[PDB]
C-alpha cells in the first residue's frame, strides 16, 4: 500500500513557502537582486506583497518618465510576445545576452495565454528597475484591464497574490510606452500602423496614460495585423476591417511602404502575432531590398500546443541576427488555476452515481 | 472512463 | 436470529426492495459482497471509483460489503443533507478516513481517474498547489472546512 500521507513523486521539487521580503529583494542601494528574485520565481516562489508592489510601482515611475515613442539605439535585442511563459523568458535571456551587458525592447504582451504571467511583470519590471537606460518595455493589447480580466491573469493575481497586485498592475501597464524609434532606422510597435496616424509625431501627441479604448490610434498600435495577403496586393484599401480581431484594421503593403517612405524609416518591427518558424518576413521594400516588416513572436511552444520555435532579433554591426530558440520545461497548472478538487469533482459524482444506479437496478 | 483535462 | 441495525432514510418497503437486490449481487449468498462480485456487473468494470466506494461503504474494514453497510452507504448518496453528499464527496479522496486530505491519498485518488492523461510530475504539482492554496491552518493537509470552502460553490449526487 502506497502512503497517504507522504509525497508519491517525492524528487518533484515543492515550491517554497518562503516570501521574500524587502531585505532580500532590494540591496542597501535600491537595486534588485535580479539572481535572487530569478532563482525564486523559478522555484514558483512567492514574494511578500509589499515586496510585489513595490517592485510594480517604481517600475511603473519609470515608465511613467518615458515618452510615448521611445528613442532606443543598437545594438539592442527586440522581443516579441511572452504571455507568461517565465520559464521560456529565462531562455529568452540566455539567448539574447545578459540584461547587465545587452540591451533589450519588448514588443509587450506580457501576461495572459500563460501561467507565470505575474513572475514574467515582476522580473521584467525588476530588470527595468535595475536597468532603467538599457531595458526598455513597449505595451502590448494584453497589458489592459479588459484583456486581463477576460483571460487569466486576473484570476492569476487572486490566486498567488492579491487583487491590490492587479490593480498595481493594470495602473502599470497604463504607463508602459506604445512605440519605439531604433536606431532612427525602424518603427518598433505591437500590433501596426493607423489610418490616424500618418507621421511619428502623431504617436507623440497620444494619451497613453489610460486603458486602451476600442478604437483610435492608440488601439490600432496594439491591435492591427498586416493582411493575410501581405505583399499580393489584392486589396487596394490600406486599412480594413480586422474580422480576425473584432476591432482595429488590416493593413496592406503599400500602407506600410507609404509610411516608411514618408517617415524615412526602414522597416516595422512588430509581434500580436503568433509564427511557426518565432518569426515572419513579409515583403521587402523596392529601393532597400529589406522586408517592410518582421513579426517577431518570443513564446515557443505556444500555449503548449503549437510545437512553434520562438526568436528574438539580435540587431547589431550592422546586422540584424534572428535568433530562434524551442520552448523549456515549466511546473504544470490546470487551465485558469482550477484545483485538483474543482477539477474532479464533477467527475466524481458523475462515476459514483453511474456505479450505484447500476448496482440497483 | 477516464477525467480529462479541460 | 436477532434484528439488524442501521442508520438510513430508507422507509421498510425500501429497505425489503433493496434487500432483494443485495440477495441477486451476492452471488455466493455469503451474506456481503465481495469486489469480484461487484465486478461482475460490465457496467462497473471500467468504472475508476468502484474501489473507493466499496472502501467507504466497508466500514469495519473487513473487504466486502454486508447488508448493513450496503444500507447505510447507499443512504449517504440519495432525502440526504447537502453536508452528507459533500461529506461523501470528501470521503472520496479520504483514503485513510482520518478527516484530513493529505498529499499522498489526493495524489493516488487522482490518479486513479486521470490514468494516464497526466504524468505523475505533473499530477504531484498541481496536487501540491492545490493543498498549498486550500490549507488555512498550516498542517499540510485539508481538512472538510478547508474542503468545503473551496467547493462549496459548485452544486447532482442522488439515486433512486
Ligand atoms: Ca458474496
Ligand atoms: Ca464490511
Ligand atoms: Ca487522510
Ligand atoms: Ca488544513
Amino acid at each position: 500500500k502506497l502512503s497517504t500521507t507522504d509525497r508519491v513523486v517525492k524528487a518533484v521539487p515543492f515550491p517554497p513557502s518562503h516570501r521574500l521580503t524587502a531585505k532580500e529583494v532590494f540591496d542597501n542601494d535600491g537595486k534588485p537582486r535580479v539572481d535572487i528574485l530569478k532563482a525564486h520565481l523559478m522555484k514558483e516562489g512567492r514574494l511578500e506583497e509589499s515586496v510585489a508592489l513595490r517592485i510594480i510601482t517604481e517600475g511603473a515611475s519609470i515608465l511613467r518618465q518615458e515618452k510615448n515613442l521611445l528613442d532606443i539605439d543598437a545594438p539592442v535585442t527586440v522581443c516579441g510576445d511572452i504571455h507568461g511563459q517565465f520559464f521560456d523568458l529565462m531562455k529568452l535571456f540566455e539567448v539574447g545576452g545578459s540584461p547587465a551587458n545587452t540591451r533589450y525592447l519588448f514588443l509587450g504582451d506580457y501576461v495572459d495565454r500563460g501561467y507565470f504571467s505575474i513572475e514574467c511583470v515582476l522580473y521584467l519590471w525588476a530588470l527595468k528597475i535595475l536597468y532603467p537606460k538599457t531595458l526598455f518595455l513597449l505595451r502590448g493589447n494584453h497589458e489592459c484591464r479588459h484583456l486581463t480580466e477576460y483571460f487569466t491573469f486576473k484570476q492569476e493575481c487572486k490566486i498567488k497574490y492579491s487583487e491590490r497586485v492587479y490593480d498595481a498592475c493594470m495602473d502599470a501597464f497604463d504607463c508602459l510606452p506604445l512605440a519605439a524609434l531604433m536606431n532612427q532606422q525602424f518603427l518598433c510597435v505591437h500590433g501596426g500602423l493607423s489610418p490616424e496616424i500618418n507621421t511619428l509625431d502623431d504617436i507623440r501627441k497620444l494619451d497613453r496614460f489610460k486603458e486602451p479604448p476600442a478604437y483610435g490610434p492608440m488601439c490600432d498600435i496594439l491591435w492591427s495585423d498586416p493582411l493575410e495577403d501581405f505583399g499580393n496586393e489584392k486589396t487596394q484599401e490600406h486599412f480594413t476591417h480586422n474580422t480576425v480581431r473584432g476591432c482595429s484594421y488590416f493593413y496592406s503593403y503599400p500602407a506600410v511602404c507609404e509610411f516608411l517612405q514618408h517617415n524615412n524609416l526602414l522597416s516595422i518591427l512588430r509581434a500580436h502575432e503568433a509564427q511557426d518558424a518565432g518569426y515572419r518576413m513579409y515583403r521587402k521594400s523596392q529601393t532597400t531590398g529589406f522586408p517592410s516588416l518582421i513579426t517577431i513572436f518570443s513564446a515557443p511552444n505556444y500555449l503548449d500546443v503549437y510545437n512553434n520555435k520562438a526568436a528574438v532579433l539580435k540587431y547589431e554591426n550592422n546586422v540584424m541576427n534572428i535568433r530562434q530558440f524551442n520552448c523549456s520545461p515549466h511546473p504544470y497548472w490546470l487551465p485558469n488555476f482550477m484545483d485538483v478538487f474543482t477539477w474532479s469533482l464533477p467527475f466524481v459524482g458523475e462515476k459514483v452515481t453511474e456505479m450505484l444506479v447500476n448496482v440497483l437496478n | 472512463e477516464d477525467l480529462e483535462v479541460p | 436470529s436477532y434484528p439488524l441495525e442501521m442508520c438510513s432514510h430508507f422507509d421498510a418497503d425500501e429497505i425489503k426492495r433493496l434487500g432483494k437486490r443485495f440477495k441477486k449481487l451476492d452471488l455466493d449468498n455469503s451474506g456481503s459482497l465481495s469486489v469480484e462480485e461487484f465486478m461482475s456487473l460490465p457496467e462497473l468494470q471500467q468504472n475508476p471509483l468502484v474501489q473507493r466506494v466499496i472502501d467507504i461503504f466497508d466500514t469495519d474494514g473487513n473487504g466486502e460489503v454486508d447488508f448493513k453497510e450496503f444500507i447505510e452507504g447507499v443512504s449517504q448518496f440519495s432525502k440526504g443533507d447537502k453536508e452528507q453528499k459533500l461529506r461523501f464527496a470528501f470521503r472520496i479522496y479520504d483514503m485513510d478516513k482520518d478527516g484530513y486530505i493529505s498529499n499522498g491519498e489526493l495524489f493516488q485518488v487522482l490518479k486513479m481517474m486521470v490514468g494516464n492523461n497526466l504524468k505523475d510530475t505533473q499530477l504531484q504539482q498541481i496536487v501540491d498547489k492545490t493543498i498549498i492554496n486550500a490549507d488555512k491552518d498550516g498542517d499540510g493537509r485539508i481538512s472538510f472546512e478547508e474542503f468545503c470552502a473551496v467547493v462549496g460553490g459548485l452544486d447532482k449526487m442522488v439515486v433512486d
